[PDB]
C-alpha cells in the first residue's frame, strides 16, 4: 500500500516514501530466511497474493509456504504494530537530525 | 561533482532519453546549456567502455565468490 | 545522600567526608546543609 | 600511491593498473563502477541471494551491455 | 571490531554449536569412567594437598573448576 | 542558476552514514532471533554472569553496545516494551531497515530534512493501513486472548 | 625585552606567557572554534549534535542548545571559556539566544582579526564598536512593537514567539501542538514568573505527539495501604511535620527509669501523642494529607483508620506545586485549625501512565502549577524535549515579564546593521572601519541562518540589505521556501529582551577579549 | 523568607534582628534531662510546645514587622512565623546580620526575652529580587532613614 | 563513508588521509603560514631573516631573498612544500620575484578559502582566475614599454 502511496505522490518524497515501503518488506523476508525457506520467492508469493485481495496472508511456517495466517491462528494485537513503527519512525527521524559528534 | 541534483538531473535525461530515441543525451556537466553530448563533441572510444564494463564485472565476480579470509594477524612492525 | 535506617528511603540527595542534632551537617571536598530547609547555609 | 592492507582494496588497486595497461584511460570509472556493483549486491545479498546468482545476474547484464555499447557505436575518421 | 561496535568477542552459528557440544562432551568424559559396577573412583586434589576419592557425580562436578556456560548447565543439572 | 551550494563541510554526510551503518549492523546482529524460528543468544556479562534471552530489549540491554546510534537502538526497544511489550525485536529491525534506505535516499542527494517528512507522511499512511486491516476484539472471547498468548509465546 | 624571551628565566616550570602575535592568535583561534562548533544548530534548519561523554558512565546526550553543548566539552582555551561563560550566563538571564551571542561574539572577533591585520589598534576598534554598540541598540529599542495592552493580539504574540522558539529544535515536528501546550502552561501561572511551578515528567514509550499538559495536577508519590485510592471533593492539607517517630526537640532528655513497665508505659505515652498528633491534624477536616517529610507505619495506620487519603515524602518543590495548584497553606502546626486554608480539587485518583502510576488530581481551585507529561522514543528524545520546552517556557516567561517583541529571521539584525552602516558612513578614521566590520557581523548572522538550510545566502541577505535601506523594515528572511517575507505578516516574532541581551553580551565579550594582548599561564597541578 | 508562602515585599518593615535560633533552648554544659514518668513525658512535651508559642508571642509583642535570624530554625517555628504575618529570613551570615543592624540603626539581641521596640530596626522596604529563569532568590533591605552602610550590586 | 571514517581500516599503520574540510584548511593554514614567513622582507623597506641551521655544521645565514628562505626549512604541509617548489623554480627563471610570487600565491589562496566559506564551488573560483589571469596578463602586456632601440 506504501508503494501505491508512493506512486500517487509524484516528487521527491515519492522515491523517500517508496524506500520507506521497501524496509517495511524487511521483516517478511527475515521470517522467511529464518523458516529455512526462499526468502525472494516466498516474499514475492506474498506480495502477489496480498495485491490478489487477501491481506490476512502470511509465512506458513508449519506448512512451509503461504497460507491463510488466520488458519494457523497467528495473531498480535494492533497496538504492537502501530507502536513499533510509531516509535521507529521518530528514533529514525531524530537520527536524522542529527549531524555532528562531540566528544566531552 | 557539477553541482546539480544527482536524482533529478540523471531521470531527466533517462526520461529524454526514452522519449526521443536519442542515446547521446548526457550530463551537462559544463553547463553550456545543451544535453546532446554529440553537439558538445564529448567523445570517448567504445572499446574503453567496453573494457571498463568487462573488468569491473569480472572483478566484482570476484570478489563476490571470496567467502573467507585467513590473516597472519600478528600486527609485525 | 542521607537515608532512613527505618523505613529504607532516600530522605534528600545533595565530597571525599563529611560530619554532623541530626539537621545540620558539614560536607568538604565547608559545605554546610540544614534539613529543615534542604539547602546551604554556610560555606 | 595509496598504501593500504585491506586485500579488496590491493584488488581495486590493481584493477586500476588493469583499465590502466589495457586501455590507458577510464581508470577512475572501473573503481565506480565496481563500487556501485558491490553496494548494489550487498542489499541483494541482504534479501537471500547466493552471490555466485549475483554475479551471474552482473556477467548477464554486462553481456546486454557490450552489446548495447556495440549497437550505438559510431565511427570517426 | 567491526560494525557492530561491541566490547567483546562473539561467535555465531556452527561455531559457538560445536563450542557448546564440546564442552557438554568434555563434561561427559570427565564422569564417563565412573559408570557401573566396573566403575572406577577418583582422586581430586583441593591445590593445597586436600584429597577426595569419590565415585559420586555431584561430587565430582562440584568440587571442579568449570568456566564454559554449558559446561556449568551440566554441572548444576 | 546551474551550480547549487557548494557544502564545503562533508564531516555531516560522514556522521550520518556512521550512524546508519551502526543502526543497521546492530539490526543485522539481532535479524536472526526473529519469529517462531528463531533462536535464543548466550550473553555473558564481564562479571561473568550468564543470559540466554530471544527478548529483543533483554539482547540489546545486556550487550554494552557504544555506538551512539546502537545506544538510541536500545532505547527505543526499552521504549516498545515499556507501551507495547512485545515486538522489542521489530521495532529495531524497522529503524536499521528504514536508516539502510536512508543510506541510498542521502547518496541520491536529498536533504535529510524532506525524508524525514516523507517518512512521516508514510507514517501517518501506514497508521491508516494497519487500523482498516484490523478488526475489533472483545475481552469475553477467550478463543482470541489464548491465540494472542499462543502467538507470543511461539518464538520463546 | 619579553619575559619568556629573556636570557634569565622568570617562571617555574609549566608556567609559560603568549605575548602579541602569540596570545591574539590563541584567543582569536579558540573563539572562531569555539563559533562554528556551535554554529550549525542555528536557525529553523539546524541540526543537532551528539555528545559522547568519557566518563566511566558515558552519558549521551543530542540536543540543540548552543548552551548546553558549550557547557559539556573539555576547553582548555581561555578565550573559548569566556565564550561558553557568555553563553551560559545567556542561557541564565533569558530562554533563548544562546547559540545567536556566541555566533556573534565569534563573528565581531573574526572581524577585529581581520581589522588587527590591517594595522589598526585594538583601542580604535574597541570604540567604533562602543559607537556602533549605541547606535544598535537605539535601533532595536526604536523598532520595538507593545501589544500588552490587548490580549489577543498579545496571545497572537505569545503564539508567533512560541513558535519562532521551537522552530529549530526537535519539537519542530510538532511545533503547533507544543506551541498550545507551552502557551497554556505558561498562561496558567498568572503571572508569576516562577517556572518551578511548571513540572515536566519524562515517560519513555508513546510518541511525540502523546505529549500533552494535564489539566490539574500529577504526583509521583504512593498512597498509604489501608488509605482510600480515589477521594471525590478532596479538602487537602499540605503539611511539613515530622510524622515519623516525632521526638520532642530536646535532645538533651533521656528516659531514666528503674524497671520495664515504666518503659513501657513511656512507650505508650509516646505512641498517644501521636496519635493526639494525628487527631488534631483530623480536626481540620480533611479528606488528602500531603506531608513533606515520611509517614510512619503508626500515623498511615491512624489515616487509614480515619479514611483519609495519606500522600508522603513530597519534596519541597512537592509541596510548594500542590500549595499552588490546590491553595492550601504549608502547615506545621495544628493547634488553630480556623486559620489554616486547606486545598481544594474536584478529584484525586491513581492514573496509569506507561508502566508507573502517578497520583493524579483533577479539578484544582487555583491551578497556577502546571505538570506537562512529555513521551518519546529515546531518553535522548525525551532530553531534548525537555530542554526545548524549557527554552519555550522561559521566553515565554519573559515575553510576560516584558511584552515588548521585535521581529525575528533577521530583521532585527538587519536593521540593527543598517543604523550601525549608517552611523559608520558618517564617521572619519578607522573607527569607520571596525563599525563596518560589526555590521559585517550583524549581516553574518542571517547569513549563516540562511546557509544552514542550503539556500542562497549571499542574495538573500544582499536583498534584504536592499530591502531595509529602502525602508522596508519589516523585511526578514521566510524559510518557508527560501525568499524573503514580511516577518510581521508571517508571525516570526521574538522577545525585545532576548534580541536586546545577544546584542550587548556578545559586544561585551568580543570587547573584553579584544583588550587582551599576554595570556600568562601558571604551571598547572598535574 | 523562609516560607514558600510568606510575602515576597514588605513595606515600613520594623526589623528583629536576633543571634538565638528559634528552637527549645539547651545549655551548653554537657545536660541530662531525665523523664522518669508518664507525668514528665506530657510536661516536656506542653514545655516545647509553650515555648515555641512564647518565642512567637515574644517577638510579635515588639510590634515587628520583619524577624532575622543567624541560625535558622526549625518547621514549628516556621509555620508560627506564617500564621502571625511575620515575615522571616534565616541562616544570614554574621557580617550580613552586623550590616543590617548598623543600616537599619537596630540593635543586635542575643536571645527574645531581649527583644523590645526600641532594639527594632527600620528599614523603608525590604524586597526579594528574582534574576530571570535562575531560581536564585536574594533579599534586598533599603531606604534606611540614616544608613551608615552601603552595598554596591554589580 | 570515507576510508579513515569506516568500521573497516584500509591503510597501515601511520597512513591517514585528511577528506574535504581537513585538506582544505590543511593546504590553506601552510600556504598562508608560507606567505606571512616570506613577506616583510618585500619591498625597500624589507627586512633581513637569520637562518640559523640545526645541523652538525650550524651554518649561519642573513638573507632577504624569498626563494633561499623558502628552501632552507624544513616544511611538511604538502602545500608549503608547492610554494616552496613555486619559488626555486620562479628563482631559477628570472633571478627576482620570489618573495613577490609566494605572497601572490598566499594571497590568492586566502582569497580562495574566503570564497569557499561563502559556498561557492572551487571549480567556479577556478574558472574565474582563469579570466582574471588573461585579463591581467593582457593588460600588462598593453602597459609594456620598450628602449631596446635607443642606446
Ligand atoms: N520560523 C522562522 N523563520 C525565520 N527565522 C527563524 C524562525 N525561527 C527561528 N528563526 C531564527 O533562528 C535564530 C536561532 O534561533 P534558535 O536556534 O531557536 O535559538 P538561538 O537564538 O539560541 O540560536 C533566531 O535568531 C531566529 O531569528
Ligand atoms: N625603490 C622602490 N620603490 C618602490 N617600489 C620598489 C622599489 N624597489 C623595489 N620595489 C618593489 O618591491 C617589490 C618586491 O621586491 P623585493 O622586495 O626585492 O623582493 P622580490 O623582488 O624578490 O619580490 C617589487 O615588486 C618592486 O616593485
Ligand atoms: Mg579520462
Ligand atoms: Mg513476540
Ligand atoms: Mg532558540
Amino acid at each position: 500500500r506504501l508503494t501505491e502511496y508512493s506512486r500517487t505522490l509524484s516528487g521527491m518524497e515519492s522515491y523517500c516514501v517508496r524506500a520507506f515501503a521497501d524496509a517495511m518488506e524487511v521483516i517478511p523476508s527475515t521470517l522467511a530466511e529464518n523458516a529455512g525457506l526462499n526468502p525472494i520467492s516466498t516474499v514475492t508469493e506474498l506480495r502477489n497474493r496480498h495485491a490478489q485481495g487477501e491481506k490476512t496472508a502470511g509465512i506458513n511456517v508449519r506448512k512451509g509456504g503461504i497460507s491463510n495466517i488466520l488458519e494457523e491462528l497467528v495473531v498480535q494485537p494492533l497496538l504492537v504494530s502501530v507502536s513499533a513503527l510509531t516509535l521507529a519512525t521518530e528514533t529514525v527521524r531524530s537520527i536524522l537530525k542529527i549531524d555532528d559528534v562531540v566528544n566531552t | 561533482n557539477s553541482g546539480m541534483n544527482p536524482i533529478q538531473t540523471m531521470t531527466e535525461v533517462r526520461a529524454r532519453q526514452v522519449k526521443e530515441m536519442n542515446p547521446a543525451l548526457g550530463i551537462d556537466c559544463l553547463h553550456k546549456g545543451t544535453n546532446d553530448m554529440k553537439q558538445q563533441h564529448v567523445i570517448e572510444t567504445l572499446i574503453g567502455k567496453k573494457q571498463q564494463i568487462s573488468l569491473a564485472t569480472q572483478m566484482v565476480r570476484m570478489i563476490l565468490k571470496i567467502d573467507d579470509i585467513r590473516k597472519p594477524g600478528e600486527s609485525e612492525e | 545522600a542521607l537515608w532512613d535506617v527505618e523505613s529504607g528511603q532516600l530522605l534528600q540527595s545533595f565530597v571525599l567526608c563529611l560530619d554532623l542534632t541530626g539537621n545540620t551537617f558539614v560536607s568538604g571536598g565547608a559545605m554546610v546543609w540544614d534539613m529543615r530547609s534542604g539547602q546551604c547555609v554556610q560555606a | 600511491m595509496m598504501d593500504v592492507d585491506h586485500q579488496i582494496a590491493k584488488l581495486m588497486v590493481e584493477l586500476s593498473k588493469s583499465q590502466d595497461d589495457e586501455i590507458g584511460d577510464g581508470t577512475t570509472g572501473v573503481v565506480v563502477l565496481a563500487g556501485a556493483l558491490l553496494e548494489e549486491a550487498e542489499q541483494l545479498l541482504d534479501r537471500g541471494i547466493h552471490p555466485i546468482r549475483i554475479a551471474d545476474g552482473y556477467e548477464q547484464a554486462a553481456r546486454v551491455a557490450i552489446e548495447h555499447l556495440d549497437k550505438i557505436s559510431d565511427s570517426v575518421l | 571490531e567491526g560494525p557492530l561496535s561491541v566490547f567483546g568477542d562473539r561467535s555465531t552459528g556452527e561455531t559457538i554449536r560445536s563450542q557448546n557440544v564440546m564442552a557438554a562432551a568434555s563434561i561427559a568424559n570427565i564422569v564417563k569412567s565412573s559408570l557401573g559396577p566396573v566403575g572406577l573412583d577418583k582422586m581430586l586434589v583441593d591445590d593445597i594437598g586436600d584429597v577426595t576419592i569419590t565415585n559420586d557425580g555431584a561430587t565430582i562436578l562440584k568440587l571442579l573448576e568449570v568456566e564454559h556456560p554449558a559446561a556449568k548447565v551440566l554441572c548444576e543439572l | 542558476r546551474g551550480k547549487g551550494a557548494y557544502q564545503d563541510r562533508d564531516k555531516p554526510a560522514q556522521i550520518r552514514f556512521s550512524n546508519i551503518s551502526a543502526a543497521k549492523a546492530v539490526a543485522d546482529a539481532i535479524r536472526t532471533s526473529l519469529g517462531p524460528k528463531g533462536m535464543d543468544k548466550m550473553i555473558q556479562d564481564g562479571k561473568g554472569d550468564v543470559t540466554i534471552t530471544n527478548d529483543g530489549a533483554t539482547i540489546l540491554k545486556q550487550m554494552q553496545v557504544l555506538h551512539p546510534a546502537a545506544r538510541m537502538l536500545v532505547e527505543l526497544s526499552k521504549a516498545q516494551d515499556i507501551e507495547a511489550g512485545d515486538g522489542t525485536t521489530s521495532v529495531v529491525i524497522i529503524a536499521g531497515s528504514l536508516l539502510d534506505s536512508c543510506t541510498k535516499l542521502l547518496q541520491k542527494g536529498i536533504h535529510p530534512t524532506i525524508i524525514s517528512e516523507s517518512f512521516q507522511k508514510a507514517l501517518e499512511k501506514g497508521i491508516e493501513i494497519l487500523t482498516d486491516m484490523s478488526r475489533p476484539v472483545e475481552l469475553s472471547d477467550r478463543e482470541t486472548l489464548l491465540n494472542s498468548a499462543t502467538t507470543s509465546l511461539n518464538s520463546k | 625585552a619579553s619575559l619568556s624571551l629573556a636570557p634569565v628565566n622568570i617562571f617555574k616550570a609549566g608556567a609559560d606567557e603568549e605575548r602579541a602575535e602569540t596570545a591574539r592568535l590563541t584567543s582569536f583561534i579558540g573563539a572562531i572554534a569555539i563559533g562554528d562548533l556551535v554554529k550549525s544548530t542555528l536557525g529553523p534548519k539546524g541540526m543537532d549534535k551528539i555528545l559522547l561523554s568519557s566518563g566511566r558512565d558515558a552519558s549521551l546526550m543530542v540536543t540543540n542548545d548552543g548552551a548546553t553543548i558549550l557547557k559539556n566539552i573539555g576547553v582548555d582555551n581561555p578565550a573559548a571559556k569566556v565564550l561558553v561563560d557568555m553563553s551560559r550566563v545567556q542561557d541564565d538571564e533569558v530562554g533563548d539566544g544562546t547559540t545567536s551571542v556566541t555566533v556573534l561574539a565569534a563573528e565581531l572577533l573574526r572581524e577585529a582579526e581581520s581589522l588587527i591585520a590591517k594595522k589598526i589598534h585594538p583601542q580604535t576598534i574597541i570604540a567604533g564598536w562602543r559607537e556602533a554598540t549605541k547606535a544598535a541598540r537605539e535601533a532595536l529599542l526604536s523598532s520595538a512593537v507593545d501589544h500588552g495592552s490587548d490580549e489577543v493580539k498579545f496571545r497572537q504574540d505569545l503564539m508567533n514567539i512560541a513558535g519562532t522558539t521551537l522552530s529549530s529544535k526537535l519539537l519542530t515536528h510538532h511545533k503547533d501542538h507544543f506551541t498550545k501546550l507551552a502557551v497554556e502552561a505558561v498562561l496558567r501561572l498568572k503571572g508569576s514568573g516562577n517556572l518551578e511551578a511548571i513540572h515536566i515528567i519524562k515517560k519513555l514509550g508513546g510518541s511525540l505527539a502523546d505529549s500533552y499538559l494535564d489539566e490539574g495536577f500529577l504526583l509521583d508519590k504512593k498512597i498509604g495501604v489501608n488509605q482510600p485510592k480515589r477521594i471525590e471533593n478532596a479538602k487537602i492539607l499540605i503539611a511539613n511535620t515530622g510524622m515519623d517517630t516525632d521526638k520532642i526537640k530536646i535532645f538533651g532528655s533521656r528516659v531514666r527509669v528503674d524497671s520495664t513497665a515504666k518503659v513501657a508505659e513511656i512507650e505508650h505515652a509516646e505512641k498517644e501523642k501521636m496519635k493526639e498528633k494525628v487527631e488534631r491534624i483530623l480536626k481540620h477536616g480533611i479528606n488528602c494529607f500531603i506531608n513533606r517529610q515520611l509517614i510512619y507505619n503508626y500515623p498511615e495506620q491512624l489515616f487509614g483508620a480515619a479514611g483519609v487519603m495519606a500522600i508522603e515524602h513530597a519534596d519541597f518543590a512537592g509541596v510548594e506545586r500542590l500549595a499552588l495548584v490546590t491553595g492550601g497553606e504549608i502547615a506545621s502546626t495544628f493547634d488553630h485549625p480556623e486559620l489554616v486554608k486547606l486545598g481544594s480539587c474536584k478529584l484525586i485518583e491513581e492514573v496509569m501512565i506507561g508502566e508507573d502510576k502517578l497520583i493524579h488530581f483533577s479539578g484544582v481551585a487555583l491551578g497556577e502549577a502546571c505538570t506537562i507529561v512529555l513521551r518519546g522514543a529515546t531518553q535522548q528524545i525525551l532530553d531534548e524535549a525537555e530542554r526545548s520546552l524549557h527554552d519555550a517556557l522561559c521566553v515565554l516567561a519573559q515575553t510576560v515579564k516584558d511584552s515588548r517583541t521585535v521581529y525575528g529571521g533577521g530583521c532585527s539584525e538587519m536593521l540593527m546593521a543598517h543604523a550601525v552602516t549608517q552611523l559608520a558612513n558618517r564617521t572619519p578614521g578607522k573607527e569607520a572601519v571596525a563599525m563596518e566590520s560589526y555590521a559585517k557581523a550583524l549581516r553574518m548572522l542571517p547569513t549563516i541562518i540562511a546557509d544552514n538550510a542550503g539556500y542562497d545566502s549571499a542574495d538573500l541577505v544582499a536583498q534584504l540589505r536592499a530591502a531595509h535601506s529602502e525602508g522596508n523594515t519589516t523585511a526578514g528572511l521566510d524559510m518557508r521556501e527560501g525568499t524573503i517575507g514580511d516577518m510581521a505578516i508571517l508571525g516570526i516574532t521574538e522577545s525585545f529582551q532576548v534580541k536586546r541581551q545577544v546584542l550587548l553580551s556578545a559586544a561585551e565579550a568580543a570587547e573584553v577579549i579584544l583588550r587582551v594582548d599576554n595570556i600568562i599561564k601558571a604551571a598547572p597541578r598535574k | 523568607f523562609s516560607h514558600p508562602q510568606m510575602p515576597k515585599k514588605v513595606e515600613d518593615a520594623k526589623i528583629a534582628i536576633l543571634t538565638c535560633p528559634f528552637e527549645p533552648p539547651k545549655p551548653k554544659t554537657k545536660h541530662k534531662l531525665d523523664v522518669t514518668s508518664v507525668e514528665d513525658y506530657k510536661a516536656l512535651q506542653k514545655y516545647e510546645k509553650e515555648k515555641f508559642e512564647e518565642m512567637i508571642q515574644q517577638i510579635k509583642e515588639t510590634g515587628a514587622n520583619l524577624a532575622i535570624c543567624q541560625w535558622g530554625f526549625d518547621d514549628e517555628a516556621n509555620h508560627l512565623l506564617l500564621q502571625n504575618n511575620l515575615p522571616a529570613v534565616r541562616w544570614v551570615g554574621g557580617p550580613e546580620i552586623e550590616l543590617i543592624a548598623i543600616a537599619t540603626g537596630g540593635r543586635i539581641v542575643p536571645r527574645f526575652s531581649e527583644l523590645t521596640a526600641e532594639k527594632l530596626g527600620f528599614a523603608g522596604l525590604v524586597q526579594e529580587i528574582s534574576f530571570g529563569t535562575t531560581k536564585d532568590k536574594m533579599l534586598v533591605i533599603e531606604q534606611c532613614k540614616n544608613s551608615r552602610a552601603v552595598t554596591i550590586f554589580i
